[PDB]
């Protein structure tokens, strides 16, 4: 029935957004690690190459 | 429903319109002799004897 289906949709939306929040947080951590690695890479090219 | 007057109509975990709209794999009809007065005793889940 539609009323029960709307309640089921609510919990599904809450689960999906929390999973997306975790995925975005992982991407933010990856970008911060990339910035540190890029700084290391620039120093390595100047120092060794 | 036309053949037998329905003293009580209850459907649990499903919608009567939905069952008509969507084909179901199987249909189970249970025949039992039950008194009209003891509505409370018989339920999908109840403490009735």
């Amino acid at each position: 029935d539609v009323l029960e289906q709307d309640a089921q949709i609510d919990r599904l939306i809450n689960g999906r957004l929390t999973t997306l929040n975790a995925f975005v947080a992982q991407q933010l951590v990856r970008s911060e690690s990339a910035a540190l690695s890029a700084q290391l890479a620039k120093d390595k090219v100047n120092e060794c190459v | 429903l036309s053949l037998f007057s329905v003293n009580d109509f209850t459907c649990s975990q499903i919608s009567p319109a939905a069952i008509a709209s969507n084909c179901y794999s199987s249909l189970i009809l249970d025949y039992f002799s039950y008194p009209l007065s003891m509505k409370s005793d018989l339920s999908v889940s109840s403490a009735g004897p």
